[PDB]
RNA sequence: UUGACAUUAUUGUCAGGUGGGGAGUAAAGUUACCACAGGGAUAACUGGCUUGUGGCAGUCAAGCGUUCAUAGCGACAUUGCUCGGCUCUUCCUAUCAUACCGAAGCAGAAUUCGGUAA
């Protein structure tokens, strides 16, 4: 357990920037419940601001998990976003995509997401600006970087890809 | 079926049907096979032998179900009649 | 993930016919050899829908589905449906009635065409009032003649042949939505004697 | 005549006489033809649905949609879902990895339906090796306040790391501690939650290896072990309960009988909610119990569940 | 002078490796046939 | 690249890889329970495998489960002195099962 | 950050937990978990190929082991559960039929196995 410095939190929130747009805002300011992330072993983790007040008392050893995972810090000095990120992330979703009930369990797997399912997907995205899968229910499946603009992606081949898979919540099962 | 039951192929030793089966598999598919041919006939080739004495021995072993009568299905008379000559329970195992 | 190709052109008919498989409940399945027919009637009728088969090859069981597996043309196999679905009666009755084919073709239609009536015989002692009855039938010299009965026993008689079928098959599924349910039936119509009963010269 | 059937136990099933000598006295031969003609069913396939995602009713449509016979069990709560016919597969389904259902066990479901969660209050935890109870906690609690999770495995983390995110409950402080030198750590005021450290381990349809090693050095040292959490867990706060997964007595009604003479500080209330038996007075040569009534018990074939016992204790001063 | 190190010493490095991979091999199987 | 040797995967199957991205193995060449020899009594018990443990000529291999000659491997013994660990004898790329004998 | 005590919410002490956040005496190991770019080393030559009887462990056990059964190998058995297809010519026999034989509860008929046979 440690505080965050200037610089590394400019490094989370660029990387939670690249998914939520400008409404990172609604993330850290809150006055109720402000919600402060800190991290443990190189990896950070979203909490309640008292929740991780009182469990300053946990030794460094003794510790391994603290509510919500972000991802953690690479060693060359990254920020990776984990899979678990995402309650937090598709609540305030700002590019976002859907996919087909028969074309799911592909994506679940660990593949990419191909352009064989057209509908209504976000406007105004660019080429390379982070995506958000949805799934009737509006289920939250993962991350995405996208392969290319919405203009780009409409007149496609089928078998060409829409959005290349980052982390899929089939993570879940290992 | 009905009376009487002549017309049943015969049975082999167990050691003779092994020499039946094993030998036409020998006899009747394709033998030689170099090991410099392409991987796709030496695979079909084995397939063949396999799926053959299969066939082989499933065609002999039909022969003598079908063959011998179905004991407690044909008459009370026939069913008692094989029960007295022969162990019914062991005709049966 | 099917059983047969035989599964591709029920879901088919479906989505043209108002998806009458959908509001179903309880289906009595004729001759299905694959389950290519209760694959797609278990993804279409609502949960424990109890659908039952009946086929002249004895094979296996599938999970949520009854399937009874003897004759056809029989009395005590009639008394198998009279051993369950006397308390409830069909919502629908499926025919994939198909012979052995490779002779004459002429026979191979008209065994066909011997078949239906006899899925029909099965069909109207056992199915509610305005439910359906879909049917494999070989387009032949008798099929006018079955379009017919179909047409003085039901309320509304629809030929298809939908696509994913062969295209070269000379395959009909004709379905009859509604049904007549009488209480005087006329014996001498539904028995193959007077339907077959050729039309006299010119 | 009792040797016939102790001869029809270690040989019919294949049985530790140490444990069909200990779990047939005082014990019908109707008793004998419920829990030994019981362990072929092997847990009967619940669903525990997260309340925090989804409500059952919006749950309902979803499985059913697919092809799920669903029904629920009598009285307790809407959430446990009997599955009786799928061929969807039961745990790789969207809505498992989604996380608006967990899969467990009927046994599962009631030391967690006892306890009464409610707003702003901190939970603390000992043993919760898998996390499907820890759900049942931070989702009453519709994420709020404080739920710390404990298990002393840094192996069997990984399930509680994986269910907490999967099913999102935001609150947890996951540590592995040692759960004996507890109140040291920090001693939470409000209440705690144990359950099943366990040596007689009921339902031998889960874990066989009962069947066959299981001798009385066991029974001398976690007995031992739970009840001097027992006397952590009454220095923690306030409700605690105290619960275990064991239908013989050296587990549960032997084990809270200890701390309830020594600390005067201790409050037996009406434990479950529903239904379930009435408790036992005495226990073969053991003290009197009429303060013991009201922490109950299940049997596996009186009702579709694993046998098991729930104890909730009350602290006043 | 690393690269000119590995195409001088590249064959001798692949068959060490490999021959004490099987030295290693041979190693933990007699440690099972011992007991 | 696909395996083309006899391996036991667990039971954890529906998404396990994350280390082995492109690493194809069939379902025809998995085979679940061992013929397992005693050794001390000379009774062949034929029980499923649990884990695949020490795996000779490759520590990939170990995190495949794959079966050849050599490998110690996890027997479950729910039939039922024993030992809970056999080493396997053949080759069952060759052959058709897996036989092992106890330690 | 928790408990105990006093103030009888607020404030103090003591005791319990964390504590490279500050005072005093950072980054590094590893890698066959390994994913991408680069350098090496060869792959893929009937050395008469190929066919019908599995494998593992034990039971025998002709002998040989440098003497020799107690340095060990060990055959046949046995016991453990379990790219396809149209058309022609020629050739091969490992022959389905036609020819002649042998065995078979082979009454006759029909048949099963086997031999010669292209």
């Amino acid at each position: 357990m440690r505080q965050l410095t200037e610089e590394e939190t400019k490094v989370v929130f660029e990387k939670l920037a690249g998914y939520i747009g400008r409404n990172i805002s609604f993330l850290v300011d809150n006055k109720e419940l402000p919600h402060v992330f800190r991290l443990q072993k190189d990896r950070v983790y979203y909490v309640p601001d008292h929740v991780a007040k009182l469990a300053t008392s946990v030794a460094r050893p003794n510790l391994m998990s603290l509510g919500i995972c972000l991802g953690k810090f690479t060693k060359t000095g990254k920020f990776r976003l984990h899979i678990t990120s995402l309650t937090v992330l598709a609540k305030h979703a700002k590019y976002k995509i859907w996919i087909k009930p028969n074309g799911e369990m592909p994506f679940l797997y660990g593949n990419h997401v191909l352009k064989a399912h057209v509908g209504k997907m976000s406007d105004d995205i660019p080429e390379h600006a982070g995506v958000i899968v949805f799934a009737m229910n509006d289920v939250p499946l993962g991350f995405g970087v996208s392969a290319k603009s919405t203009s780009e992606s409409r007149n496609m081949q089928p078998t060409g890809i829409v959005a290349f898979r980052q982390a899929d919540i089939g993570e879940y099962l290992r | 079926m009905q009376l009487s039951w002549k017309d049943i192929p015969t049975v082999a030793p167990a050691n003779d049907l092994l020499d039946i089966v094993l030998n036409r598999t020998q006899r009747k598919t394709p033998t030689v096979i170099r090991p410099g041919f392409k991987i796709t006939r030496i695979r079909a080739f084995y397939m063949r032998k396999v799926k053959y004495t299969g066939e082989g021995f499933v065609e002999k072993f039909e022969d003598i179900l079908k063959g011998f009568p179905n004991i407690n299905d044909v008459h009370p008379f026939h069913r008692d009649l094989m029960d007295t000559l022969y162990e019914k329970n062991h005709y049966k195992i | 993930g099917y059983r047969a190709r035989s599964s591709f052109k029920i879901i088919q008919i479906n989505e043209k016919y108002g998806h009458f498989l959908e509001k179903s409940k309880v289906v009595i399945d004729l001759c299905a050899a694959p389950g290519s027919w209760c694959q797609v009637a278990s993804k279409l009728c609502p949960v424990n829908s109890l659908i039952i088969g009946v086929d002249i090859v004895p094979m296996k069981p599938m999970p949520n589905v009854i399937t009874f597996q003897s004759d056809i043309t029989t009395e005590d196999c009639r008394s198998k449906l009279r051993g369950y679905m006397k308390t409830w009666k069909a919502d629908t009755v499926l025919h994939d009635g198909a012979p052995n084919v490779g002779l004459g073709w002429v026979q191979d239609a008209f065994t066909q065409s011997q078949l239906t009536l006899q899925a029909l015989k099965l069909a109207v002692e056992n199915l509610v009032v305005n439910g359906t009855f879909v049917t494999k039938i070989f387009r032949s010299k008798d099929y006018n003649k079955l379009i017919w009965v179909f047409q003085q026993l039901f309320e509304k008689v629809e030929a298809t042949k939908p696509p994913a079928s062969r295209n070269v098959s000379a395959e009909i599924f004709v379905v009859c939505k509604g049904f007549k349910a009488p209480k005087r039936l006329d014996p001498r119509l539904l028995d193959p004697k007077e339907v077959f009963e050729e039309l006299p010269d010119g | 005549y009792v040797d016939r059937l102790l001869k029809d136990i270690c040989e019919y099933f294949g049985y530790t006489p140490f444990l069909a000598e200990k779990l047939f006295n005082l014990f019908s031969p109707a008793e004998a033809m419920e829990f030994f003609e019981a362990n072929e069913i092997a847990r009967p396939i619940t669903i525990r649905t997260n309340t925090l995602k989804t409500r059952r009713r919006d749950l309902a449509q979803t499985l059913v949609n697919r092809g799920v016979n669903l029904q629920p069990i009598g009285s307790w709560t809407k959430v446990g879902l009997q599955i009786f016919d799928s061929q969807v597969p039961i745990g790789a389904t969207p809505e498992y990895l989604a996380g608006h259902y967990i899969l467990q066990a009927a046994s599962s479901f009631l030391p967690v339906i006892a306890l009464d969660p409610h707003e702003n209050e901190r939970i603390l935890d000992m043993a919760a090796a898998p996390g499907g109870k820890t759900t049942y906690i931070s989702a009453m609690m519709k994420n709020t306040g404080c739920v710390f999770a404990n298990d002393a495995n840094k192996s069997r983390t990984k399930s509680l790391i994986a269910n907490i995110h999967r099913l999102g409950c935001t609150n947890t402080i996951v540590c592995n501690y040692d759960a004996r030198e507890f109140p040291k750590v920090i001693g939470g005021f409000d209440r705690i939650l144990l359950d099943a450290p366990c040596s007689g381990t009921g339902v031998i349809g889960k874990d066989q290896s009962v069947k066959v090693s299981r001798t009385e050095k066991d029974f001398i040292q976690i007995p031992h072990l739970q009840k001097q959490l027992l006397l952590s867990a009454i220095d923690s706060v306030g409700v605690i309960v105290y619960s275990t997964c064991s239908v013989a007595v050296e587990e549960d009604e032997a084990v809270i009988d200890y701390a309830l003479r020594k600390r005067p500080n201790v409050k037996l209330v009406d434990t479950g909610l529903a239904i379930g038996k009435e408790a036992f007075t005495s226990y073969r040569g053991k003290k009197f119990h009429p303060s013991v009534k009201l922490a109950r018990r299940y049997y596996p074939h009186t009702y579709n569940v694993d046998g098991f016992f729930v104890a909730k204790f009350q602290k006043i001063g | 002078r690393r690269q000119r190190q590995l195409k001088k010493f590249g064959k001798q490095v692949q068959n060490a490796t490999l021959q004490k991979r099987q030295l290693e091999k041979r190693e933990t199987l007699e440690k099972i046939k011992s007991l | 690249r696909m395996i083309t040797k006899h391996t036991f995967v667990g039971e954890g199957f529906t998404r396990r890889p994350v280390k082995m991205e492109r690493i194809i193995r069939p379902s025809a060449l998995r085979q679940k329970k061992a013929n397992v020899t005693h050794p001390e009594l000379g009774v062949t018990v034929f029980l499923p495998i649990l884990a695949v443990k020490k795996n000779p000529q490759s520590p990939m291999y170990t995190q495949l489960g794959v079966l050849t000659k050599g490998t110690i491997i996890e027997v479950n013994v729910s039939e039922l002195v024993w030992g809970k660990y056999a080493q396997v004898t053949n080759e069952p790329d060759r052959d058709g099962c897996v036989n092992a004998v106890l330690l």
